RNA sequence: GGACUUAUAGAUGGCUAAAAUCUGAGUCCA
């Protein structure tokens, strides 16, 4: 319900120097920018998230024991967001540098933090009780460091005390997400951090201390930023006779975020400002009486209404479903007869074994995953994900080997009545009769189509919802009294750039036309091809209407 | 548009003892009750009796009985009445108990509808088609006077003469109807345009993203096809239900009246005890949007700024191979994209089909930007090419080229995180977990388990037949008749295209509710079984018999304050 | 504004979702 992330970043010489793996941008700068994006995303996606950011060892006068506080662990808010935004802008303008802000020096021998103080700080931070802030259900520490071997690596007894500091955190449900940074030249030896972050029982033995290249920092942050939102859990029946019943969990991989769904209602009357509520009130059309909570649902059947008892409702559903959520295997089938791109009706779920409900679940699905991959088969499922819903046929497909997450994807199959009819046309003459002219049109289309292949496929990351971005930007600017930059006296060029700024998709569309437009200007006969293809296509379009 | 249907039931001693009148009654009951739900103003029903001891009709002809007058609209209560009139007649003449009848009906139709544009039909239930004498002088007489088609039903060459003469007349069996009204039937929903605009490649952003009709059609640097959008898949939630309260009346059956609802607004004055709700006006209520830990009421002019001004269009972003697009990216219901020969010219249908054809041959999917209306949601979508077979005038097959539109996710939509490995499992730190003992026997038995339920023997729907043209399901009359389509039947063995079970179940139960409690006057409802035909479609398929008892054993399966949060 | 058809219909809603809410939608006549 309420997760909190504690950013802890270790300062060093290589953290300040621009890296070729980062398009010549500082790792420290990359972490800051990643943090700006994180809060920008979560304020839309999961605003009930607490974020705090700390640096060490910092030589600033306002640093306690060498640990500087950018902002404390608080729920995401425009005030902290502005603080970071202003810092990044002070950097961009050349008003200050990163060295100037954190009071760092290129001496080759700056002070370093005592890890004892650091791990104790993390524990104290998550134990604080802040009045206006809710209790945290999930506590995590994003640990960024560049030093493989700190000073405390030589002292064996220091490691021992550190190991109980780490355990002390694990006992308080505080988990580590490590960001141990290695470069092309300098690699990260995780030998030290392995020792102190390890546990002594089988499953949980601490976090991964495997280092990462700086090139993967931003992506790693924004990936581990998200939280598993459990959509449903139910038994998976494989064969009921032999009690071949197993447990599974389902997660929504792709939601449908809409702007303006997050709101409260305020009632203000003179000096009274108070929260208001919407109340749906049912009336009797004959008397005007409030019959709320005294209404019933019936089946209309002509000039007759039919109300069944709960006992009868039970018997009716009993013929094809259970009360609680379930998934029953109807059979298996080739993926090429089961999965299509033209009959989706719902959003997909990601299915994972639930061995907390049924032991042996992991062994079952791991084998089923291996087998269904080997034969390229899928499972046909019958059931429902919620108690209060209708059942349906589902497709259970094994995760690809290219994907990192190992499990299954669940696709709902449309009922026969969910498959709508194709509309009748006024004409059916598509010009297929004239073989040569039609075959030419396909050929020129095929060539035009070649100039616009998506070599990196489709990535959701590249397309921000413009509706969402517009909505939260207006809220953002109003809270911080940022005056709008929109001008009614817009130049077509001004308007053009605004459009591409507000919509990631329009920016792409702009490139496509431009490539066609720079294909006619160009006098290189090779580059010249694209635009001439388009002209030929239009020639066929106009020729067809002049003839048929 | 409008039609009339006249039912005639033979009451010979053969029809009674062979239980052929009770069968036809079951058809009449199903037919009329379903008609009652629509209560169409232009759908007429009327019934007569043949070879009947009762003689009551307009022309005062013996052995003819108009048991039910011309009725429109057909209501549920009226259907209850008609069936009970017949049920009483059927029970009386159980143990102890035609040519001119067809002539009386024709006269009663000419006086009822006169010359109005109405599709008239006569439906006849009888046995012994051979045992009946209708002279050529009577057939010569029957064809001239009649402007009404004939539907004959055999309950067990002479009868053929009438059917062959009268235009568009057919002959069916009794059990042919008794099986049709038993089997599930997909509802025919007439396709309705949900979008009308342009499919564009290389269009000007300044020209398209305005409310101006800036024709990209005249842009020779742009691929511009006029297209329409229809719904391809749409979710159903069963029979629509009515919110109601119960009322009393002189004849206390379960009598209900519909209710309406309003939205009221209240504040809570708390007195940890409970609060005192007080109704307040909407005028003193404002929406406060959330931004992190703060809530914001915007001035009216800024509340307009929040809405992103979007403009109707479909703009191509690029192309990729089918396998390049992860299937789980598809998040919404699907829609058809067809060429617009209505508002556009015939070049659109040609150019559009050429595009789809190329996408089919190269197995390509298009990524596009979609906006249906002004200020509507902006969507990233996948455009998948499809074929749709149409019944053609020529002996050759006809495939209509089309596209399927389905929404792709934005950045803010993905909830993906790192999940624990399932195959090569490790600890949280990442050290390789010890490989499971009895591992080879598990994968071996699981493989047999998957083969045991192999449904590949069950055929996928033929190419270009998953979707179906609206024309191939439209018929002349609204009477439940056998499909007559040879390809449509037993295409129902596709295990991934099954009837909407919970809807059928609803209709099945409501029919028996009416039959038992309203017509038979029983006071106990006997809810029928779900047909084995439909049960099988949601039951485990067995290809080869297999005992998973060993598999289960080795797997080891065992069950275990907001008033200051306002800011600025 | 009417007639007809559709209710397994046409839409909305949303802290990501209620066995919720509304009556809409298409065609033809003035």
């Amino acid at each position: 319900i309420h997760e909190g992330i504690l950013f802890c970043i270790e300062l060093s010489e290589t953290m300040f120097k621009e890296s070729s793996d980062l398009e010549y941008k500082s790792p420290l700068l990359e972490i800051l920018e990643s943090l700006d994006e994180l809060m920008s995303q979560l304020v839309i996606t999961r605003p009930g998230t607490a974020i705090g950011c700390y640096f060490y060892y910092c030589n600033r006068e306002d640093a306690k024991e060498g640990i500087y506080e950018l902002f404390p662990l608080r729920d995401i808010n425009a005030t902290f967001m502005k603080k970071l935004n202003d810092l990044l802008e002070d950097l961009s303008s050349g008003r200050i540098s990163l060295y100037d802000y954190f009071m760092f020096q290129q001496t080759g021998s700056e002070k370093q933090v005592r890890l004892s103080v650091l791990f104790t700080f993390m524990l104290d931070t998550f134990l604080e009780e802040i009045p206006g802030q809710k209790q945290l259900s999930n506590k995590r520490v994003f640990l960024f460091t560049d030093i493989d071997k700190p000073q405390e690596a030589q002292d064996i007894d220091e490691r021992a005390r550190l190991r109980r500091l780490t355990i002390d955190l694990f006992d308080n449900k505080v988990n580590f997400a490590t960001f141990f940074i290695g470069y092309a030249d300098k690699p990260f030896d995780n030998e030290f951090y392995s020792d102190i972050l390890q546990l002594g029982d089988s499953e949980f033995d601490g976090p991964s201390t495997k280092p990462i290249d700086a090139k993967y920092i931003k992506s790693r942050i924004l990936r581990k930023k998200e939280v598993k939102r459990i959509m449903f859990q139910c038994p998976l029946i494989l064969d009921e006779k032999t009690n071949f019943i197993v447990g599974v969990k389902g997660y929504t991989m792709y939601t449908h975020e809409k702007a303006g769904v997050r709101y409260k209602l305020v009632y203000e009357h003179e000096d009274i400002r108070q929260e208001a509520y919407s109340k749906r009130k049912f009336l009797n059309p004959i008397t005007g009486e409030d019959v709320t909570g005294k209404t019933v649902k019936v089946y209309p059947y002509g000039d007759l209404d039919i109300n069944l008892s709960d006992s009868q409702d039970q018997i009716v559903m009993e013929a094809y479903t259970q009360k609680d959520a379930f998934l029953k295997i109807i059979g298996f089938r080739s993926s090429s007869k089961s999965i299509h791109y033209f009959n989706n009706i719902d959003k997909s779920s990601f299915i994972v074994p639930d061995e907390a409900k049924y032991e042996g679940s992991i062994r079952t699905l791991a084998s089923l995953l291996k087998i269904l991959r080997k034969k390229d088969k899928i499972a046909i499922l019958w059931g429902k994900l919620k108690s209060n819903s209708h059942p349906s046929l589902y497709t259970l497909s094994p995760s690809s080997v290219k994907d990192y997450n190992e499990g299954f994807y669940l696709y709902r199959v449309p009922f026969l009545d969910e498959i709508r009819k194709f509309p009748s046309l006024l004409s059916y003459d598509d010009g297929s009769e004239h073989k040569l002219d039609y075959d030419n049109m396909k050929k020129v289309t095929q060539s035009i189509m070649g100039y616009f292949n998506l070599r990196d496929g489709y990535n959701p990351s590249d397309f921000k919802n413009p509706l969402l971005q517009k909505h939260y930007k207006v809220l953002h600017d109003y809270l911080l009294q940022i005056e709008t930059t929109f001008d009614e006296n817009e130049t077509p060029n001004t308007k053009k750039d605004r459009m591409m700024r507000e919509d990631d998709s329009l920016r792409k569309l702009y490139y496509i036309r431009n490539k066609i437009l720079e294909s006619e200007k160009s006098e290189d006969p090779i580059i010249q091809r694209l635009n001439k293809y388009v002209k030929i296509w239009n020639m066929f379009y106009k020729k067809f209407n002049d003839d048929n | 548009s409008s039609e009339s249907t006249t039912f005639i039931v033979d009451v010979s001693p053969s029809m009674m003892k062979n239980n052929n009148v009770s069968k036809s009654m079951a058809y009449l009951e199903y037919t009329l009750l379903n008609k009652s739900k629509k209560s169409r103003k232009t759908d007429w029903i009327s019934c007569y009796l043949a070879n009947c001891p009762v003689s009551e009709n307009s022309q005062e002809i013996p052995n003819v009985f108009q048991i039910q007058s011309f009725l429109a609209p057909v209501t549920t209560t009226a259907t209850i009445g008609f069936i009970k009139r017949l049920k009483q007649y059927c029970d009386q003449h159980s143990h102890d108990s035609m040519i001119q009848c067809l002539l009386v009906v024709s006269l009663d139709i000419k006086q009822q509808f006169q010359a109005r544009k109405i599709l008239k039909q006569i439906v006849v239930f009888t046995d012994n088609l051979d045992d009946l004498d209708i002279t050529d002088e009577e057939i010569d007489l029957l064809t001239e006077e009649l402007s009404t088609r004939i539907i004959l039903i055999d309950c067990g060459s002479n009868w053929l003469k009438l059917v062959e003469a009268i235009p568009n007349s057919r002959i069916y069996n009794m059990n042919e109807l008794l099986v049709e009204i038993t089997s599930p039937a997909t509802s025919v929903v007439k396709p309705v345009r949900v979008f009308s605009g342009e499919l564009r490649l290389g269009a000007d952003i300044l020209s398209t993203q305005t409310s101006n009709p800036s024709g990209s059609m005249q842009d020779e640097n742009c691929l511009c096809i006029k297209v329409e959008a229809f719904p391809a898949t749409k979710a159903v939630s069963g029979l629509n239900r009515k919110t109601a309260v119960e009322v009393e009346d002189s004849q206390k059956k379960e009598r209900y009246v519909g209710v309406k609802s309003i939205i009221e607004y209240e504040i809570h004055n708390e007195g940890g005890s409970s609060y005192i709700p007080v109704t307040i006006s909407k005028d003193s209520v404002t929406k406060a949007y959330r931004y992190g830990a703060d809530y914001v009421v915007l001035p009216s002019v800024l509340v307009d700024q929040t809405v992103y001004e979007s403009f109707p269009g479909l703009d191509l972003r690029g192309f990729l191979n089918r396998e390049a697009l992860p299937r789980y990216f598809l998040t919404s219901e699907s829609s058809f994209i067809t060429a617009d020969t209505r508002l556009g010219c015939q070049s659109d249908l040609m150019a559009f089909s050429a595009l789809v054809d190329v996408m089919l041959e190269n197995r390509k999917i298009a990524v596009a930007r979609y906006v249906s209306k002004k200020d509507s949601e902006v969507n990233m979508c996948a455009l998948c090419p499809v074929l749709i077979e149409h019944s053609n005038i020529n002996s050759e097959k006809k495939f209509v080229k089309s596209l399927t539109l389905c929404r792709l996710p934005f950045a803010e939509d993905e909830r993906v995180t790192d999940f624990p490995k399932l195959l090569d499992r490790t600890t949280t730190s990442g050290v390789p977990l010890k490989k499971e003992t009895d591992g080879h026997q598990i994968d071996e038995l699981m493989e047999q388990f998957v083969d045991s339920m192999d449904t590949d023997e069950l055929p996928e729907i033929p190419l270009g037949n998953y979707y179906q043209p609206i024309g191939e399901v439209t018929t002349d009359t609204t009477l439940p008749l056998p499909s007559l389509n040879k390809d449509q039947e037993e295409n129902k063995k596709d295990p991934l295209r099954i009837p909407t079970v919970f809807v059928y179940r609803q209709q099945q139960v409501l029919l028996e509710w009416i039959h038992q409690l309203m017509i038979n006057d029983s006071r106990e409802f006997e809810i029928p079984e779900l047909p084995d035909s439909l049960k099988n479609k949601i039951s485990p398929y067995t290809h080869k018999k297999f005992d998973s008892t060993k598999l289960v054993e080795v797997l080891g399966i065992k069950k275990v304050k907001r008033g200051e949060q306002h800011s600025r």
